[PDB]
């Protein structure tokens, strides 16, 4: 990930991330709403980061160093380029919404008064149809992908070595091949929990409460549709 | 060091996310309590054994019965969480979470964890439960349930005060290693 964005979301909360003097000029409800918006962008930044580890570090590496069939790496990391493009674009919109909010003359101080609209466009229309179709494909191939990794690690020493080599950096402690596949599967269920907590502290404007309510309904609808179209493969 | 996977199950009432966050941070969140939990890999030394313990939550997955079982593969220990201020959450242990957990993972040690023990002497909880013709979960009920469900053990803790939290994750590590 880019040094600029890691530094921007390095703090454990929005109240810690902004300047202490800037925070002093805000209501508790604004700080509480902001912290959950900050967490949404933070965890979405970590999500795209996870997806880049799968495509550049694991998938690209297996094609380059291991000289392995493109069908096996496809069965190991299914739809990861599509998932990386869907979520990177979403992260870019969340990151630019934060940049517009920035006070003139500062890079840390911001307040996001509108989020709901952004969430609605992501969870409605062809962006949502792309997500339903891709996550239904990923969660079906998830079980086959976990069996495919184990058979390769406990059969071929070249792969056994590649895995140990690329997962040696301290940062990839919780991001091995298997943990990435689960982190991605678990990501979609985190949105209704995140949007629900933002909505809890967003009644100061009515159109924002109605935007976040419609986005919340859309994520739950997306999830219910993905769940229905899941068939486990072997 | 040997890696072991942990999954926590139970209704949202108990505070699965809270127990996982309090343990991984090893302090009750001061300024902000995080809404969600990703994953974590905690190095624990239990009885001279260096073990990498991967921590996973099932929060959000409660309504999605086809998406939730994808969290279970290769689990070495299941924390079966319930709330001491919610006797209804305990009633879901034998009828909802035990059949599902034993289906996907039949020989995985289950540790019935009664979280929110501090609320046993919180008069706002005793007062609200009196309206529902109920009272906080007694220690003997949580033990009776763990015995009925055939759990490896019964444990109690307070995510709010960190009391018992560490002992649960060390026993989870003992259970996984067997």
């Amino acid at each position: 990930s880019m040094e600029m964005d890691e530094k921007d979301f390095a703090a454990d909360s929005w109240s810690l991330a902004v300047d202490s003097s800037f925070l002093q000029q805000h209501k508790k409800e604004v700080m509480k709403q902001q912290d959950v918006i900050y967490e949404l962008i933070q965890t979405e930044l970590h999500h795209v980061r996870t997806l880049k580890i799968m495509t550049r570090l694991f998938r690209t590496g297996m094609l380059e160093e291991l000289h392995l069939e493109p069908g096996v790496v496809q069965g190991l990391f299914p739809c990861v380029d599509e998932l990386s493009d869907i979520h990177t674009r979403f992260l870019s919109q969340l990151l630019e919404r934060r940049r517009q909010a920035l006070c003139p003359g500062s890079t840390r101080n911001f307040v996001i008064h509108r989020l709901g609209d952004l969430l609605i466009s992501q969870f409605s229309g062809p962006s949502a149809e792309q997500m339903c179709k891709t996550y239904s494909e990923f969660c079906s191939r998830h079980s086959k992908a976990l069996k495919l990794y184990k058979e390769l690690y406990a059969r071929d020493k070249r792969f056994q070595q590649f895995i140990r080599k690329v997962t040696r950096p301290a940062v990839l402690k919780r991001h091995g091949v298997q943990e990435c596949i689960l982190l991605v599967t678990q990501r979609i269920t985190k949105y209704p929990l995140l949007i629900s907590r933002i909505l809890q502290h967003s009644h100061g404007i009515e159109e924002e409460r109605q935007d976040l309510t419609t986005a919340l309904g859309l994520v739950k609808e997306l999830l219910s549709n993905v769940d229905e179209g899941i068939y486990q493969l072997e | 060091a040997i890696r072991k996977k942990l999954v926590i199950v139970g209704d949202g009432a108990c505070g699965k996310t809270c127990l996982l966050i309090v343990f991984s941070k090893d302090q009750f969140p001061e300024v902000y309590v995080p809404t969600v939990f990703e994953n974590y890999v905690a190095d624990i030394e239990v009885d001279g054994k260096q073990v990498e313990l991967a921590l996973w939550d099932t929060a959000g997955q409660e309504d999605y019965d086809r998406l939730r079982p994808l969290s279970y593969p290769d689990t070495d220990v299941i924390l079966m969480c319930f709330s001491i201020d919610s006797p209804d959450s305990l009633e879901n242990i034998p009828e909802k979470w035990t059949p599902e957990v034993k289906h996907f993972c039949p020989n995985v040690p289950i540790i019935l964890v009664g979280n929110k023990k501090d609320l046993r002497n919180d008069e706002h909880t005793r007062r609200e439960l009196a309206k529902m013709k109920q009272e906080p979960v007694k220690p003997e009920e949580g033990r009776d349930m763990a015995n009925r469900i055939g759990a490896f053990g019964y444990m109690e803790c307070s995510a709010k005060t960190k009391d018992g939290v560490r002992e649960v994750f060390e026993m989870a590590t003992r259970a996984a290693l067997q």
